[PDB]
RNA sequence: GGAACUGAAACAUCUCAGUACCUGAAGGAGAAGAAAGAGAAUUCGAUUCCGUUAGUAGCGGCGAGCGAACCCGGAUCAGCCC
RNA sequence: GCGAGCUUAAGUUGAAAAACGGAGGCGGAGCGAAAGCGAGUCCGAAUAGGGCGGCAUUAGUACGUCGGGCUAGACUCGAAACCAGGUGAGCUAAGCAUGACCAGGUUGAAACCCCCGGGGGCGGAGGACCGAACCGGUGCCUGCUGAAACAGUCUCGGAUGAGUUGUGUUUAGGAGUGAAAAGCUAACCGAACCUGGAGAUAGCUAGUUCUCCCCGAAAUGUAUUGAGGUACAGCCUCGGAUGUUGACCAUGUCCUGUAGAGCACUCACAAGGCUAAAACCUUAUGAAACUCCGAAGGGGCACGCGUUUAGUCCGGGAGUGAGGCUGCGAGAGCUAACUUCCGUAGCCGAGAGGGAAACAACCCAGACCAUCAGCUAAGGUCCCUAAAUGAUCGCUCAGUGGUUAAGGA
RNA sequence: ACGAUGCGCCGAAAAUGAUCGGGGCUCAAGUGAUCUACCGAAGCUAUGGAUUCAACUCGGAGUUGUCUGGUAGGGGAGCGUU
RNA sequence: AGUGGACGUAUAGGGUGUGACGCCUGCCCGGUGCCGGAAGGUCAAGUGGAGCGGUGCAAGCUGCGAAAUGAAGCCCCGGUGAACGGCGGCCUAAGGUAGCGAAAUUCCUUGUCGGGUAAGUUCCGACCUGCACGAAAGGCGUAACGAUCUGGGCGCUGUCUCAACGAGGGACUCGGUGAAAUUGAAUUGGCUGUAAAGAUGCGGCCUACCCGUAGCAGGACGAAAAGACCCCGUGGAGCUUUACUAUAGUCUGGCAUUGGGAUUCGGGUUUCUAGAAACUUGGAUUUCUAACCUGAAAAAUCACUUUCGGGGACCGUGCUUGGCGGGUAGUUUGACUGGGGCGGUCGCCUCCCAAAAUGUAACGGAGGCGCCCAAAGGUCACCUCAAGACGGUUGGAAAUCGUCUGUAGAGCGCAAAGGUAGAAGGUGGCUUGACUGCGAGACUGACACGUCGAGCAGGGAGGAAACUCGGGCUUAGUGAACCGGUGGUACCGUGUGGAAGGGCCAUCGAUCAACGGAUAAAAGUUACCCCGGGGAUAACAGGCUGAUCUCCCCCGAGAGUCCAUAUCGGCGGGGAGGUUUGGCACCUCGAUGUCGGCUCGUCGCAUCCUGGGGCUGAAGAAGGUCCCAAGGGUUGGGCUGUUCGCCCAUUAAA
RNA sequence: CACCCCCGUGCCCAUAGCACUGUGGAACCACCCCACCCCAUGCCGAACUGGGUCGUGAAACACAGCAGCGCCAAUGAUACUCGGACCGCAGGGUCCCGGAAAAGUCGGUCAGCGCGGGGGUU
């Protein structure tokens, strides 16, 4: 063995309460870890950025049903 | 030897290449799609070489 | 005739360098010199030396690095003979 | 100094003095791979960008000093080597020419001649024997700042041969010579000596001196024919600008899958009932790569609803890139190590002062200077040794105190 | 009689000479619990004194605050020799 | 040029290896070498120049440029061993002829038996199981020889038990002369502790009047040479080869020196009733003597002449071609690494470690990638999976159909984590968005790279549309830079116009996998070693630890007929000591001398003897075993360097 | 939001779901109804789908009861831990302050809020 592979450090980049500019990264994510709100698009590697700048916020009754929005 | 082949694209008129890889796998001679260079629309593209 | 350390963080091309060194000819100097040239204005008008153009052009395992010439400004300026 | 401009170089003329000398250099426009356009420009088929001007037009240039950089011995000393042209065979390694030397004693080959290959004579051969010179060094000892930079006593090898020795002479540097050790080549030969290239290179070592003030690190990350060295970050400092952006703490919010805890999936696993035993039920458990769950804490944002003083960028100079311990959390180890590798806090490095007998790390506490002044921290108060042989309820009669455990009493 | 426990006994052998740092300590100088009183540092306080910075005033000075352990290093003021 | 070989000439000269003499010297031509062959394969310059292009109005000039023909040499085919060699592992060209064998070769090893000694790791003779003998890198013998090595015996000895007495030269005392290595400074003790872990110098405690002198050799990690061992340096040098590169030398084709001619000519021209005389441009054998080389004669080397003699247009030499070329030369020969080597590893992906942010090491624990898919894409539309039970045709535990249960227990191309049931899984229709030009914004990195990306243009594709497409559920499927190939483009292109060449856009060449990648191009060895450094780092020794080692204790199964504990103590547990093999890497690489012996010793006690005890399966005696006890004592020899161990022969005991 | 009830479509996002079950009927919805063709089944008008009444609330669906199941879930007490401060040679553990689960018990629920329309008491 010995081996290993490189960190992705992944993660809620942006934490609800977080000003945002549009196409600022807020979840990397190897999944649908967060599932995107209304005002976000999520992208071939399932990070999902805004589209519309204004504030984070967090949707999340949870068990894969968390979402992000963005609020104008 | 090589499976897998890098084969290049020439337009009709012959301005292009597009270039990808096929495979002598199922494509036992079929080469034949379509894209946009120097004319306005897509135009097809043999894509034997 | 012609090095090698050395640099290239190794090392062959490269550089170190036509350096060091050996040998020949000669003088108070020597060399060179009176365009089958530079050069791109149909200009220049022997040779040598300084400044500059200029680290420009360019050469280079296009790497380490190596590197002009013309224009122009001065020092000195004689062209003579088969 | 002059300033939207600033200044010479070579030289020329003077020199107890410096002036002339505009060739030339820098600023003035940038974009582009370049043609080339031009406050615009490249990419492109037009519109999305990059660099750039406007805007802050940030003013440049000739010198001086100084910090750095470059190139050249480039802070000083120090290689083993390499190359060039020489000097050396007067030592030694061989050759050649020519001369010389080897006491003495022993043995008795052929050939030659007689009696029958054998006996006798005779003869005087030998890389023969012994042993002096001489040549050589076999074993011990002595000598070991020697009598001597290789010897001495004693012992030993040869000693007519492949011998010793004089003179003269030839052969040398990757070359000679070698009855072959890489031996000898002028007392250090796996490539002599001298002069030179030449201050070779040296990522390696050591060394780098007058004083005071201020600030103050690093032993980390990634990359590397890299690991004891370098590059770029990280951290230090000096200046300019900015201007609380810092920092701790509180509120609000969001994100997390550890401790714990659980079996709901995966692996495992404990007693039974049930049954063609997988499955199933009651009961019972472990889990870094198991999770129905899941804190404490922790990170980002916003505020400051509150105390504080740092921060940010831009330009000059750095060094550091070997860490050490302790405690907590893990891995590796044997739940070893003053072990090794990470996280994290603090000390040490760079830290003086009191305590811990002594003692970088532990406990207390960050030394501007002076005092024969006062309160305290840790730690202490019988004598050493500063300070209650303090007070009150016990506990242990073992010197336990002042070195462990399973286990016994 | 099994039990909880507090302090102790045994368990308990290493190499030059012993020891808690020593003396000595139960007629506490051991101990667990409390409470004082003092010793005890270059920490803090007092008086004097000077630098770093910063505000505050007059054309470095002086006041108030504050700061001053220190390796590589960066900066600054100065002393000595020809 | 000249010399040596050699004023020699195959009974001689050169090289290589065996190494008198004797009997001898087996097998294997596969590779390598070499010697022959030389049907065919390949192979340079040169001869040839068909064609492809520029540039000019053109004549012409000019850049490339095949086919065929071109030597040696290599591939191919024989052979060669007193050529390099090979003659073994529960197919290779063969597999060991004689002879020898525990060897100078034997690891296990002190092999077994015998010999010799009281005792024999040695030695000798047999045996053979030859780790790992062997036939001219010679095998088996051999008389004689050896300052050769090994074993034995005689002889005599101070080698020794075990030393004594004597001599002389020192050594010591006095007078004369009088150095040296060394040297931080010294007002320089013992223990025990402590500190970088071996203390005169730090702590406590003990001891010690000041100073000499003759002696000894424990300490001052004493002295001496900035460790010759080990590691490091992108140090060095010597040596090696099928490492690389060249190259003296050497072989080979063509051109010149270099020429007449006959003779066969694939061919040239004007020549003539498909044709041949003048004639060749050459090639080829063959031959010739003016070039050249060489030799003999009064004139030694050289020149002349030679009635002369031989070779001969070759040989020798100049240029150029291709091969051979460790003989020479200049160099390359990676790093991590609980010391180097060996093994392993070097890039990218997944998980745990990773301590609920991101991040985080290890030669830590697990496993994958160097691709695929013309549809496993885009889009549009449609289906729902494991598994179980009941029932069923050839099948039955599990083919296939049928019902019931069925937030998934399946699937997702490969590894896993995330994710997924309104799909990313499965199945069709259409087509290529597997587009060109861009990139607001962020994530991530020291850089450099890397990731995601709304929306705009041109134009596509699917859908009735909203809309979705600039690759795949995601995360691996990858290499900057240089130097070049191919297609476009029309930017540079040196006087001008062109072209040669270059630039740009596209694309291709990389286990450069040591995966940020030193060159286009590279292996060993050093014990003849050299330098510079390191206690940054091994071998010893001390230290820390104590796995392993040594010891004790608890339990108690059984053994002991009986009876656990007179003794012995399974399977398990607890400690101690630091003597073993270690680990670790802390002081020491400007030096800490290392194993055994000898000489001196002193200490512990886990006690071999001796002394005092308890119990005993203790009648007695001799014992066993435990307790207290360190005063003293603990033998001599054979074997081996040994420690050890074995043996002889004794002991209170060894 | 006059009172109920139906069809649909949301918010919510198992305290709403399962099962047992009863009411429902041409009003709404649902099966049955036929198929050469629109349109379709990798076989079947089962599914889409096109043409409709009877019939029937069977099944499905809606709505009520329902605490067998699931789903939620205290308090209390711990586990653990931030800071402080300790002991054990060690594995390990204690104390002060404050935050504090998981499992289980107690107990809670077969929901809760809209929007448009259709038909009822005519
Ligand atoms: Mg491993
Ligand atoms: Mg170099
Ligand atoms: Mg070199
Ligand atoms: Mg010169
Ligand atoms: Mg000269
Ligand atoms: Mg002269
Ligand atoms: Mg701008
Ligand atoms: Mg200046
Ligand atoms: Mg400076
Ligand atoms: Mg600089
Ligand atoms: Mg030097
Ligand atoms: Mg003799
Ligand atoms: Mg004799
Ligand atoms: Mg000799
Ligand atoms: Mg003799
Ligand atoms: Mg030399
Ligand atoms: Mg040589
Ligand atoms: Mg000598
Ligand atoms: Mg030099
Ligand atoms: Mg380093
Ligand atoms: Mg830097
Ligand atoms: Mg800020
Ligand atoms: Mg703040
Ligand atoms: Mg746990
Ligand atoms: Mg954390
Ligand atoms: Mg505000
Ligand atoms: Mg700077
Ligand atoms: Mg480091
Ligand atoms: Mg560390
Ligand atoms: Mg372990
Ligand atoms: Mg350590
Ligand atoms: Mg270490
Ligand atoms: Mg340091
Ligand atoms: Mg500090
Ligand atoms: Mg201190
Ligand atoms: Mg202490
Ligand atoms: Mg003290
Ligand atoms: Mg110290
Ligand atoms: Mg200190
Ligand atoms: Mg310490
Ligand atoms: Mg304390
Ligand atoms: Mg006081
Ligand atoms: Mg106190
Ligand atoms: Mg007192
Ligand atoms: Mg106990
Ligand atoms: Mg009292
Ligand atoms: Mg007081
Ligand atoms: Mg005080
Ligand atoms: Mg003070
Ligand atoms: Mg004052
Ligand atoms: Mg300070
Ligand atoms: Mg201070
Ligand atoms: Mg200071
Ligand atoms: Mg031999
Ligand atoms: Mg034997
Ligand atoms: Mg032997
Ligand atoms: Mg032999
Ligand atoms: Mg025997
Ligand atoms: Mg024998
Ligand atoms: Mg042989
Ligand atoms: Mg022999
Ligand atoms: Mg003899
Ligand atoms: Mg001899
Ligand atoms: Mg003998
Ligand atoms: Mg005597
Ligand atoms: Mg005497
Ligand atoms: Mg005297
Ligand atoms: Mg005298
Ligand atoms: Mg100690
Ligand atoms: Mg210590
Ligand atoms: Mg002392
Ligand atoms: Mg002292
Ligand atoms: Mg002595
Ligand atoms: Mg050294
Ligand atoms: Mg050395
Ligand atoms: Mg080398
Ligand atoms: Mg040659
Ligand atoms: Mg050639
Ligand atoms: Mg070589
Ligand atoms: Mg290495
Ligand atoms: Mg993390
Ligand atoms: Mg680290
Ligand atoms: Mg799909
Ligand atoms: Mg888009
Ligand atoms: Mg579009
Ligand atoms: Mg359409
Ligand atoms: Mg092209
Ligand atoms: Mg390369
Ligand atoms: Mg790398
Ligand atoms: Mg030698
Ligand atoms: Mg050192
Ligand atoms: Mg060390
Ligand atoms: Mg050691
Ligand atoms: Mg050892
Ligand atoms: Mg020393
Ligand atoms: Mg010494
Ligand atoms: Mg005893
Ligand atoms: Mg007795
Ligand atoms: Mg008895
Ligand atoms: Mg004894
Ligand atoms: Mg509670
Ligand atoms: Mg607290
Ligand atoms: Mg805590
Ligand atoms: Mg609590």
């Amino acid at each position: 063995n010995g081996r290993d592979s490189n960190p992705k450090y992944l993660g809620v980049k942006k934490f609800g309460g977080e000003v945002v500019k549009a196409g600022n990264i807020l979840v990397r994510q190897r999944g649908t870890k967060f599932k995107a709100g209304q005002g976000v698009g999520m992208g071939r590697d399932h990070t999902l950025f805004a589209l519309s700048d204004g504030k984070v916020v967090f949707i999340n009754k949870g068990k894969g049903a968390r979402f992000i929005s963005i609020e104008a | 030897p090589r499976i897998i082949v890098k084969m290049e694209s020439s337009a009709g008129t012959g301005f292009y290449y597009t270039t990808t890889k096929n495979r002598r796998n199922t494509q036992a001679k079929l080469e034949l799609k379509k894209y946009d260079p120097v004319a306005k629309k897509h135009v097809v593209f043999r894509e034997k070489k």
